C-alpha cells in the first residue's frame, strides 16, 4: 500500500501500420546476385483501410513471418512500427457473406490512414512495476505458462526489487 | 525542477557520523549533531565493520524515543558508504508466512554479507555494417554465416558460429544497429541504430532515437563489479533456474544442506581469489519486537564466521520480552543482552535541539528568523523533537501561502494551532471523553 | 608428514599425486511399489466405480446442453443463470465442458491459444476507440476480458517499447539487477562508465549440488495391462501432453521441427526454453581454472606469464 | 544449396539458388462479387 | 640476488568459539589445566571426554545429554569442543531449539529431519561412464515412429567407440543440445549426461562463437571409477520424496518447482534403512553415526519434548546433545508447569546431565587471553588485570567483547597494543546488561 | 564387525512380552523382567489382537515415568511378530501443519488394519544357456535350472525386454511371464570364469507361484487419491484424503471380506504418551473406535489427574471421560531392588559389558535413588571409563566416578539452588 | 461400437483373440489377456493368456445407484482428472479439498430438479 501510492506518468509513441492487406507482392531486384536463382529485395504489403489503400514497403524476412501466421490476401493485419513483427487479426467483415459458415470472427475494416500514431501518457503506481516484475506475463516460457496455470498468489517482495526498480525509474 | 524517488524523508539530512581521522565526534557535522557518546561509540563499531576481521557482533542502540538512535544507525549507514552491505530490518518484518521467524532471520542475516565478484569479459562494440545468414535448402539445417562490423576508426569480418546465429537472429540485428556482443558468452546488446540510414530504408521495421557510432578500438574489455549477498547466493543455489524467487520472495525454508554447502564454496571463492568476501551490517531496528524464539535464534545464529556484524534499536524500558510474561531491560532475554555491547543515546540541550532544526531547515530550503528558531526551540522541548521537526514543513508551507519569504514566530504559533501535539490532543481527548470510543 | 618424491609431487601440482575426480550425486535406486494384479484389476475407484462416476459427468450443470438450455432458452424477460459470462468471455459451451471435463491438458492448449489471442485483443481494444461496437450499445464479446487495459499487460507492454525495460526480469534471463558498468579500449588505455545497465549475474554462481538423486519411484505391478500404463507414463503420457511441456505446446513443437528451416525463428516455449548455467545433470567436472588455483607454484607461474606476455617477452 | 539473407549495408535481400522453390509466392486479390 | 613472496587475500573470519579446538584431555581422559582452547570446566571436560569415546565407540543409539549452566559457562563451547575433538568424518549436526516452528512442514517432523540428518553413511559408489567427442549420431526408427535405440560415436585421445544406447539418453542428448564435435560425458547409471562445448580441435573453425572449447578427454570411451561419497541417511530421505534423479518430464521439472519441505512417511524411513542395511551388507558401505546438537533445548515445544521420548528410544538414532541456560522456567506450550532447565522432567530422566560453572577471576583471566591471542591482538598485562576486573564486576561475553573495540581504539590512537588508557575509555562507551539496567531503572518515566 | 542401522536403543534388549502358554509371565525371559500383573495383561492382549475378532478394542498402560509402560508396548509388538500391522506413534506425532489433526488419527489408525490377498503368478527362473534375435523381430531363448532344459520361441514383447535388458548366456534370470520383467540374479557358477555368482535354480523353469500380499487399509485409500497417488505413500503429500472416497473403499474392503477374496488382517495402532492429544483428537478416538475397520488400540501415559489439552478441565491420565471409559487400563507399578538389579543385569548383557556383583548391588543403589533409567544410562558410561583405564570389568569406582560426572535430575536441581539468581527465567 | 469405444479398445491395446469386458452403459472397456487358445503362438511372450469365458456374452442386471448431491458438488467444482491415469498433466497438481462456491450449488439443485 505504501508503494501503491506512488505514480509514475510515463509517456511514449505508439505507431502501427494496419488494414487489410489487398496484396503481398514478394519483389524481386531486376537480376539475382553471382550463383543465385532469383532475390527479393522486399515484400510489397497492400494495406487498406476507410480512409485508402497504400502499399508498404518491407524487408524480405517479413514473408517468413507472414507465413508462420496464416495471412493471405483479404485479412486485416497490423505491425507494430517500433517492433517490426505482424500480427493477423481475422479475414475482413467485406468477406463475411462469402459462405453460409466460416470458422472465424470477421473483424470490421479499420478507419484512420493505414499508418496511425499517437503520443499516449501512461501512469503506473510503482506497485505495479514490483507485481509485473515480481511475476512476469510473457507467456512463452514453461515456468511463465506453469506460474499462470497455478493459484496467483501475493507473494514477500524482497528490498532488492524495491531497490532495483528505484534504481530504473531514477534512470 | 524534476523530482526524483527519494525524497526528503525522517533521515535525509544525515550523511555520516561526522567523526575525524581521529575517531573524535565534532559538534556538528555531516548532519549530525550533539549525541557525543554513542557517535563516538558507533564510529568504533563502523570502523569494526569496515576492518571486517571478526564475526558475530552485537551493537544495541539505547534511550529515550526521539533521542537519534535510527539517526546514528541510518547515519553509519551512509559513512559506511553504498559498496558494502547494510540491511535495515524492522523487528516486525520477520513475521513471515512464506517462511518461520528463523528463516527470516537467516535471510536478514545472509542478505547482510556481500561477495563482491569482479566479472571482466572481451566485449566487441560496433556498428553493424552488414548480416550474412546462409540456410541450407532442407539436409542436416545447419546455418551458417558472417557479419561485418565497424567503429569511426575500424572494420573487421567475423565468420559466424551456429550459437552466435541463433542469437543474432533472434534478437533481430539489422544492418546499421550498434552492438555490443560479450565475446565470452554469445550475448548480444543493443544500443540503438547508428543516424547514416535516414536515405535508405523500407517502411519502418523499427523505431528508436538513434544513437552515434562507437568510437575507436572494435573489441574492448568490460568491468562489474557484482555485490551479490550470501541470501541471493543461496536462492540461485535453491532449485535449477531460480532466478526471479531473488525478486519474487517465493522460496521460503531454503535447505540447510544448501546453506552449509555454499558456506563452504563462498569459502573457497575467497581462497582461489575468485570472489572478495565482504562483511556487513544487519540494522534490526526496534528489535524489542522479537519474539523470544527468534532471540534464542539470535543466541546461536550470531555465532557462526558467515555472521555480519548486527545493530539493534530499542526504546523500552524494562517491559515483558514477546511472546512471554517475563520482565527484561529493553524487552530483550539476558541470554542475547549478555551477548552484545550497548550504546546509550542521551537526550538534547537547549543547544542541540536549535542546532538539529536549524540543519534541518537547510536540508528543507526553509529560511526562519532566529525569533522562530527561538520559538520552534521551545516547543521542541515543551514537546518531543519530533514534533518540533515536523512543524518547520508546516510552517513554511503556510509561509508561502501568505507569500512570505521567511518564516516568523506567529507562522510558528499559527501551525502549533493547527497540528497538535500528541500531549495536547491526549489533553483535548478528556474533554470529549464520552463521545470516543472504547477508552 | 603423517619417500621423498611424494613431497616434490605435492609441491609441483597436488593433480600429481591425487586427480580431482569429476564428482556427480549418490544415484539411489529402490525396489518399485509393488501393487497386487488383485487391488489393480478391483481396487482402483476409478474402475470399479466408473458406472456411477458416469452419473457424476451426466447430472454436470457443464454439460453443453445446460449450458445452452440455462443461457439462452430462459422464461423471463430478464432471468439470472450461471453461465451468463460465456458471452463475454470468448468461451463457447463445449470450450467450457471439454476445459472442465478433460483435465489439466485441456487448461494448457486454451491458456497458450488465450496468450495468442491477447494480442489480437490488445491492438483492437487500443485503437478502435471511435463511434461504437453497434448503436452505442449491446457489450460485444471479449468485453470481460478487462486485464489487457493495464498499462502493463503483456501485449501493450510489448506494443510500447519503454515500459518493456521497466519490466526487466523475465523468466529465463539471470538478472541480478542493475549496475555500472566500465569499459576498456586497448588503444591509449582509457576507459569509460556506462551507467545504470542490467546486469546477468556471474556465469558460475550455480554450485550447489543434491548429495543424492533418486529415481522417480515407480510403481511395479504383475497384469500385462498395467504394465502398458506404466510404459505410456514412462514414455510421457500422450503425444501431446508431452509435447506441451517439452517445446510448451503441440503447435510449438510442429514449428520447433522445422525451426530447423527459418532464419527468424521465436522461442522455444516448453522446458527446451531453458537452459540452465550447468545443463539439467549434477555432475561436478573439474573446471581448468583448478590447475592455477591448486598450485601455489602454477598460481604463482600465472601472474608471471601474464606478466611477461604484456611485456612481450619470449 | 544455401538460401541466403543478406542485411545489407544500403538495404536487405533475401536470396534463393537456382531449383530451390523460392517460396515466398505472389499474393494477390481475386475480384470479389457485388451486392449481397 | 632477488627475493620476492606472495599471498593476495583475505583469512578465514575470526568468530565466537574459533579458539577452541578440542576438549584437552590427557590420555587417561583428565582434564588439562588448559588445553586446545578451553580452560577451567574439568568435570565437563571429563565428562564430554566419556561422550566423544561414547559417538565413537558406534554401539549406542538415541543416548543424550543436557550441558547445563549459567549464561556464559562454555555449553555451546563444548558441545563445539565435541565437535572437534570427533574430527570432520563423523557428522555433527547444530541445530537451534525454535528452529523446529517451521511454516512448510510440522513441529514434531522438523527434529526427524535433523536426526535423520546426524546419522553419517560413506558409500563406495561405483560410476560407468561413456565420454568423449561426440563423432557420430544417429537414433533407430521402430513402429508406433518412435526411437529404439541411439548410436553415438564416441573419441579421446585413448582411441574411439560407436554404442548402441537407450532412447531416454538420446532424448536427454536433444535436452542437452549435443551435436557432433561436442564433449560429453554421460554415466550409465544416471542415464545424466552433460556437455562440455566443442572439442579444442574446433575453436579454430570460427572467427565469432558462443562456445567454451575443452581438451579431448583421456582413457578409453567406456570407464568405471569409485566415488567415495559421504551422505546422511535424510539426504537419502528427502532425496526420494521430491525425486530430482532420473531423466523424464517429471523429474526435471520436481528441479524447477518451489523446494517445499514435506512430512516423509515413516514407511519410506523403513525402505531406507532396509536399502541402506543391504549396502553394509555388501560391505559397499560403512556408518559413522554422529551427533545431533539442539543447542537451546528449553524452548523446543512440549510438542517436541514429547516426541524426544519415542526419537531418543529409536534403535536407529544418533547420539544427543542439548544445552539450556535456564532456571526453573514455565515449559512452553503448557502455560501451568514449571521444571528445571525448562525441560519436562519425564524426558529429564532420558539424559545424562553434565553440570557446567561460573568462572573464578583466574580462570576469566586465562579465557581473555586464549581470546585476545585468538582475535590477533597484543594486550599488556596491566589492561589485561584490568579486563579481569572488568569479568569479576560484570560477565565473561562482555569482558570478552571489549577486545576487539579496544584493538580498534589502539590502533587510532596510534599504539600497538592495548593499553589500560584504551579498555578504560570502551568500558565508559559500552555499557553492558548490568550497568544498562541501572540507568534504565533510574529513567524508567520515559522509555 | 560392521554396525547395522538398528543399534542397542532403550528397549533394543526386548525380543518380546516373555509368557508361558497359559499366558503367565515367568520372572524374566525374552529380554524383559518383573512387571508379573502388567504382562498377563499385555498377553491377553496380545491374544485378542492376534485372534483379531473384536474391532476398536483399546488399552491403557498406565504408570509412573519408567516402570515399562513403552517396554512392555515394545515387548507386545516385538511378539506380535510380522505379518500384523504395528503402527508406533507419538501423541505429538499426529499435530500436522498439512493436515487435519483429526484426518492424521484416521489415517494413523487405516496404516494399522491390513488387507491380505493371494495370487498365482507365472514366474520363469533359470540360467540363460544361448540366446539368439534376427529382423519385424524373430529369436530364441534358452534357459537351464539344475534338473531340465528348454528351448523357447520369443514373441515381440519378450524381444524387446531381453535385449533391452542386456541378458547374457551365463545370467540367471526370473521372469514375470505376465509383464515380461527380467529381474536377473547375477552369473551361475558354472560361467563365474572370464556381478554376484549364484548355483543355478532348482526344479522346473516355469513355477505358478502363490505369492501372497499384504496392503493398508490407508495405502488404499491414498493409492485411489491421485494420477500415481502410490507416491503420496512416501512422499508424505496425502493431505485430506477425502472421506467419501474411504467411505467406498471401506464398502469395497467389505465385499471382497464377504466374497471371500481378500481378508483384513488387524493390528495395532499404538499411542504413546496420549496425554497430549487435544480434546478435539479424544473426541475423534471416541467415535473411531466404534467401527469394524478399527484396529486394536493400545495408548501409554505417565500422568495423574491433569488438564487436558485445549481446556481448563482436570481428569485422570490427562484423557477425558468419555475415552478412559471406552478402554481397558492396565497399570505398572514400580520395581523391587532385585528386579531392578535383574533390568541392570539385561541392559549389561545387551551391551556386551562385565561387572562385579558389587557394582551391581552399588547400581542398583543408584537405580532406586534416582528411577532407574539413569542408572541404565551410568552401565554405558561407566563401561567406556573401564576402555579409557585399560580395565576389562566395570568396579564400583568406575560407576562412583561417572555418578560424579553426570548428574541425575534431583542433584542437579540441588546444585541449581547454589546459582538460583545466576540461571535465567525462574 | 460407436467410435469413442473403438478408441478406448485401441487404448487397451485390444488385437484379435484378446479377451474384452465391455460395459454398454458406462462405455468401460478392459483388456484381461489373450484367449489362451492363442498361448502356443509364441513359446515365451510377454502376456498373460486368460481361458476363454465360462459365461454369457451379454449380461443384464437392472442395478439400482446411490450417489449424493456433495459427489456432484466435489465431482463438478474442480476440472475432473479427465484420463484414465492415462496422461501426467495429472502428475503436477496435487488435488486439495476448497470452498465450493454457493453459486455452483445453486447450479447442482436447478440440474437435479431438471
Ligand atoms: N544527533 C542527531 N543528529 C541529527 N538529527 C537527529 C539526531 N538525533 C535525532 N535527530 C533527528 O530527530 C528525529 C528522531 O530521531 P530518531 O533517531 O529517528 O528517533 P529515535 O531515537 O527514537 O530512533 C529524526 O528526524 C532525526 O534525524
Ligand atoms: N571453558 C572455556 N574455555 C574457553 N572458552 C570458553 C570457555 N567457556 C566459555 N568460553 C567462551 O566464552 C563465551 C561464553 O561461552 P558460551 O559457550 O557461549 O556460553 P553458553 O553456554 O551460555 O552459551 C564464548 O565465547 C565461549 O567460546
Ligand atoms: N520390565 C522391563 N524389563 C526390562 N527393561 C525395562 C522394563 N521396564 C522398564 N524397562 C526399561 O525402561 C527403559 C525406558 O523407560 P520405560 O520404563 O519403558 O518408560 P515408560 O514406562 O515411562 O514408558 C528402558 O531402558 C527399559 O530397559
Amino acid at each position: 500500500n505504501f508503494r501503491r501510492a506512488i505514480g509514475l506518468r510515463i509517456k511514449e509513441t505508439k505507431e502501427v501500420y494496419e488494414g487489410e492487406v489487398t496484396e503481398l507482392t514478394p519483389c524481386e531486384t531486376e537480376n539475382p546476385m553471382g550463383g543465385y536463382g532469383k532475390t527479393i529485395s522486399h515484400v510489397i504489403i497492400g494495406l487498406k483501410t476507410a480512409k485508402g489503400t497504400k502499399q508498404l514497403k518491407l524487408d524480405p524476412s517479413i514473408f517468413e513471418s507472414l507465413q508462420k501466421e496464416r495471412v493471405e490476401a483479404g485479412d486485416v493485419i497490423y505491425i507494430e512500427a517500433n517492433s517490426g513483427a505482424v500480427k493477423r487479426q481475422g479475414r475482413c467483415d467485406t468477406y463475411a457473406t462469402e459462405f453460409d459458415l466460416e470458422a472465424e470472427e470477421y473483424v470490421p475494416l479499420p478507419k484512420g490512414d493505414v499508418h496511425k500514431k499517437k503520443e499516449i501518457i501512461q501512469d503506473v503506481t510503482l506497485h505495479d512495476l514490483d507485481v509485473a516484475n515480481a511475476r512476469p506475463q510473457g507467456g512463452q516460457d514453461i515456468l511463465s505458462m506453469m506460474g499462470q496455470l497455478m493459484k496467483p498468489k501475493k507473494t514477500e517482495i524482497t528490498d532488492k526489487l524495491r531497490g532495483e526498480i528505484n534504481k530504473v525509474v531514477n534512470k | 525542477d524534476v523530482t526524483r524517488i527519494e525524497r526528503i524523508g525522517a533521515h535525509s539530512h544525515i550523511r555520516g557520523l561526522g567523526l575525524d581521522d581521529a575517531l573524535e565526534p565534532r559538534q556538528a557535522s555531516q548532519g549530525m549533531v550533539g549525541q557525543l557518546a554513542a557517535r563516538r561509540a558507533a564510529g568504533v563499531v563502523l570502523e569494526m565493520i569496515r576492518e571486517g576481521k571478526i564475526a558475530g557482533r552485537a551493537v544495541l542502540i539505547a534511550g529515550q524515543p526521539g533521542t537519534g538512535k535510527t539517526a546514528i544507525a541510518m547515519g553509519m549507514a551512509q559513512a559506511l558508504g553504498p559498496d558494502t552491505p547494510f540491511t535495515a530490518i524492522a523487528g516486525s518484518e520477520i513475521f513471515s508466512l512464506e517462511m518461520s521467524k528463523t528463516e527470516a532471520l537467516t535471510q536478514a542475516f545472509r542478505r547482510s554479507i556481500g561477495v563482491r565478484i569482479k566479472e571482466e569479459t572481451e566485449i566487441i562494440e560496433g556498428e553493424v555494417v552488414e548480416i550474412q545468414i546462409d540456410r541450407p535448402a532442407t539436409g542436416t539445417g545447419s546455418k551458417v554465416g558472417k557479419l561485418t562490423l565497424k567503429t569511426t576508426e575500424m572494420e573487421t569480418i567475423y565468420d559466424l558460429g551456429t550459437k552466435m546465429i541463433e542469437s543474432l537472429t533472434k534478437d533481430k540485428v539489422q544492418a546499421g544497429d550498434v552492438i555490443t556482443i560479450d565475446k565470452a558468452t554469445g550475448k548480444i546488446s543493443k544500443l540503438g541504430r547508428s543516424f547514416t540510414r535516414a536515405r535508405d530504408y523500407d517502411a519502418m521495421g523499427s523505431q528508436t532515437k538513434f544513437v552515434q557510432c562507437p568510437d575507436g578500438e572494435l573489441q574492448k574489455r568490460k568491468e562489474v563489479v557484482h555485490t551479490v549477498s550470501l541470501h541471493e547466493i543461496d536462492v540461485i543455489n535453491s532449485r535449477t533456474q531460480g532466478f526471479l524467487a531473488l525478486f519474487s520472495g517465493d522460496t521460503g525454508e531454503i535447505k540447510s544442506e544448501v546453506r552449509e554447502q555454499i558456506n563452504a564454496k563462498v569459502a573457497e571463492w575467497r581462497e582461489e581469489g575468485k570472489a572478495e568476501i565482504i562483511p556487513g551490517v544487519l540494522f534490526i531496528d526496534e528489535v524489542h519486537m522479537l519474539d523470544i524464539e527468534s532471540f534464542s535464534f539470535l543466541n546461536r545464529a550470531l555465532e557462526s564466521d558467515m555472521a555480519p556484524v548486527l545493530i539493534m534499536a530499542t526504546n523500552r524500558g524494562i517491559t515483558r520480552i514477546r511472546g512471554t510474561s517475563y520482565q527484561s531491560p529493553h524487552g530483550i532475554p539476558i541470554d542475547l543482552l549478555d551477548r552484545l555491547l550497548i550504546v546509550s543515546t542521551t537526550p538534547y540541550s537547549e543547544k542541540d535541539t536549535k542546532q538539529i532544526l536549524r540543519i534541518r531547515c537547510e536540508e528543507e530550503d526553509v529560511e526562519m528568523s532566529e525569533d522562530a528558531y527561538t520559538v520552534l526551540t521551545r516547543i521542541g522541548l515543551e514537546t518531543s523533537l519530533r514534533y518540533a521537526i515536523q512543524l518547520i514543513t508546516a510552517a513554511s508551507l503556510v509561509c508561502r501561502k501568505r507569500k512570505g519569504t521567511e518564516v516568523q514566530v506567529d507562522d510558528i504559533k499559527r501551525v502549533y494551532s493547527l497540528f497538535l501535539d500528541e500531549s495536547r490532543s491526549t489533553q483535548y481527548m478528556k474533554e470529549y471523553q464520552d463521545a470516543f470510543l472504547f477508552n | 608428514k603423517n619417500l621423498v618424491m611424494q613431497f616434490r609431487k605435492v609441491c609441483n601440482h597436488p593433480e600429481l599425486f591425487e586427480r580431482q575426480e569429476t564428482w556427480s550425486p549418490f544415484h539411489i535406486s529402490l525396489k518399485p511399489y509393488h501393487i497386487s494384479k488383485f487391488i489393480y484389476r478391483h481396487g482402483q475407484i476409478r474402475v470399479f466405480n466408473h458406472s456411477r462416476d458416469r452419473w457424476l459427468r451426466v447430472l454436470s450443470p457443464f454439460a453443453p446442453d445446460y449450458i445452452q438450455r440455462s443461457l439462452f432458452h430462459r422464461k423471463g424477460i430478464n432471468e439470472e443463470s450461471c453461465f451468463s459470462f460465456l458471452r463475454f468471455i470468448d468461451i463457447s459451451p463445449a470450450e467450457m465442458a471439454n476445459l472442465m471435463l478433460q483435465g489439466l491438458l485441456a487448461r494448457w492448449l486454451a491458456l497458450f491459444l488465450s496468450l495468442k489471442a491477447s494480442y489480437r485483443l490488445h491492438q483492437l481494444r487500443s485503437w478502435g476507440a471511435p463511434e461504437g461496437e453497434s448503436h452505442q450499445r449491446y457489450l460485444r464479446n471479449k468485453d470481460f476480458l478487462l486485464g489487457v487495459n493495464f498499462p502493463l499487460s503483456f501485449p501493450n507492454l510489448c506494443s510500447c517499447p519503454l515500459l518493456k525495460s521497466l519490466v526487466f526480469s523475465s523468466h529465463c534471463k539471470a538478472v541480478s539487477g542493475y549496475s555500472d558498468q566500465v569499459v576498456h579500449q586497448r588503444r591509449s588505455a582509457t576507459s569509460s562508465l556506462r551507467r545504470c545497465l542490467l546486469t546477468e549475474l556471474p556465469s558460475f554462481l550455480c554450485v550447489a549440488s543434491p548429495r543424492v538423486t533418486a529415481v522417480p519411484l515407480d510403481s511395479y505391478c504383475n497384469d500385462r495391462s498395467a504394465e502398458y500404463e506404466r510404459r505410456v507414463l514412462k514414455e510421457g503420457g500422450s503425444l501431446a501432453a508431452k509435447q506441451c511441456l517439452l517445446n510448451g505446446a503441440p503447435e510449438l513443437a510442429a514449428d520447433w521441427l522445422n525451426r530447423r528451416s527459418q532464419f527468424f525463428p521465436e522461442p522455444a516455449g516448453g522446458l527446451w526454453s531453458i537452459r540452465p548455467q550447468n545443463g539439467w545433470s549434477f555432475i561436478r567436472i573439474p573446471g581448468k581454472e583448478s590447475l592455477i588455483t591448486d598450485s601455489g607454484k602454477l598460481y604463482a607461474l600465472d601472474v608471471l606469464l601474464t606478466r611477461l606476455k604484456s611485456q612481450g617477452h619470449r | 544449396p544455401m538460401v541466403r539473407y543478406c542485411s545489407g549495408a544500403q538495404g536487405s535481400t533475401l536470396s534463393f539458388p537456382p531449383g530451390v522453390p523460392a517460396p515466398t509466392a505472389v499474393s494477390q486479390r481475386p475480384s470479389p462479387s457485388g451486392p449481397p | 640476488k632477488i627475493e620476492e613472496v606472495k599471498s593476495t587475500t583475505k583469512t578465514q573470519r575470526i568468530a565466537s568459539h574459533s579458539h577452541v579446538k578440542g576438549l584437552g584431555l590427557d590420555e587417561s581422559g583428565l582434564a588439562k589445566q588448559a588445553a586446545s582452547g578451553l580452560v577451567g570446566q574439568e568435570n565437563a571436560r571429563e565428562a564430554c571426554g566419556v561422550i566423544v569415546e561414547l559417538i565413537k565407540s558406534k554401539k549406542m543409539a538415541g543416548r543424550a545429554v543436557l550441558l547445563a549452566g549459567p549464561p556464559g559457562t562454555g555449553k555451546t563451547a563444548l558441545a563445539l569442543a565435541i565437535a572437534q575433538e570427533l574430527g570432520s568424518k563423523v557428522p555433527f549436526c547444530p541445530m537451534v531449539g525454535s528452529e523446529v516452528y517451521s511454516t512448510e512442514i510440522k513441529k514434531t517432523e522438523v527434529l526427524m529431519e535433523n536426526f535423520r540428518r546426524a546419522i553419517g553413511l560413506r558409500i563406495k559408489e561405483t560410476k560407468e561412464v561413456y565420454e568423449g567427442e561426440v563423432t557420430e549420431l544417429t537414433p533407430c526408427e521402430t513402429e508406433n515412429k518412435t526411437i529404439s535405440h541411439v548410436i553415438i560415436g564416441l573419441k579421446t585421445a585413448k582411441g574411439t567407440k560407436q554404442l548402441k544406447l537407450d532412447p531416454s539418453i538420446f532424448e536427454s542428448l536433444q535436452k542437452e543440445r549435443v551435436e557432433a564435435g561436442d564433449v560429453i560425458y554421460i554415466e550409465a547409471n544416471s542415464g545424466a549426461v552433460k556437455r562440455q562445448g566443442r572439442c579444442d580441435t574446433y575453436a579454430t573453425e570460427f572467427d565469432l562463437e558462443a562456445e567454451e572449447y575443452v581438451p579431448l578427454p583421456k582413457g578409453d570411451v567406456h570407464k568405471k571409477k569409485e566415488i567415495i561419497q559421504d551422505v546422511t541417511l535424510h539426504d537419502l530421505d528427502v532425496a526420494n520424496a521430491r525425486p530430482q534423479g532420473g531423466q523424464d518430464i517429471l523429474s526435471m521439472m520436481g528441479q524447477l518447482m518451489k523446494p517445499k519441505k514435506t512430512e516423509i512417511t515413516d514407511k519410506l524411513r523403513g525402505e531406507i534403512n532396509k536399502v541402506v542395511n543391504k549396502y553394509i551388507d555388501q560391505g559397499i558401505a560403512e556408518l559413522v553415526p554422529g551427533v545431533l546438537f539442539v543447542d537451546e533445548v528449553h524452548m523446543l515445544d512440549i510438542e517436541c519434548f514429547t516426541y524426544l521420548h519415542r526419537a531418543l528410544e529409536s534403535s536407529i538414532a544418533p547420539i544427543v546433545i542439548f544445552a539450556s541456560n535456564r532456571g526453573n522456567c514455565v515449559i512452553r506450550g503448557t502455560e501451568d508447569i514449571t521444571s528445571p532447565h525448562g525441560i519436562p522432567l519425564d524426558l529429564l530422566d532420558r539424559v545424562m546431565i553434565i553440570r557446567t560453572m561460573l568462572y573464578t577471576p583466574q580462570e576469566m583471566k586465562q579465557i581473555i587471553k586464549i581470546r585476545a591471542q585468538t582475535e590477533g591482538i597484543n594486550i599488556s598485562e596491566e589492561a589485561l588485570n584490568h579486563l579481569g576486573e572488568i569479568g569479576t564486576k560484570t560477565t565473561l561475553r562482555y569482558s570478552v567483547q571489549l577486545l576487539t573495540p579496544a584493538n580498534l581504539l589502539a590502533k587510532i590512537n596510534g599504539k600497538d597494543s592495548i593499553e589500560k588508557e584504551h579498555v578504560e575509555e570502551i568500558s565508559e562507551l559500552f555499557y553492558d546488561a548490568k550497568s544498562s539496567a541501572k540507568i534504565l531503572a533510574d529513567q524508567q518515566d520515559k522509555y
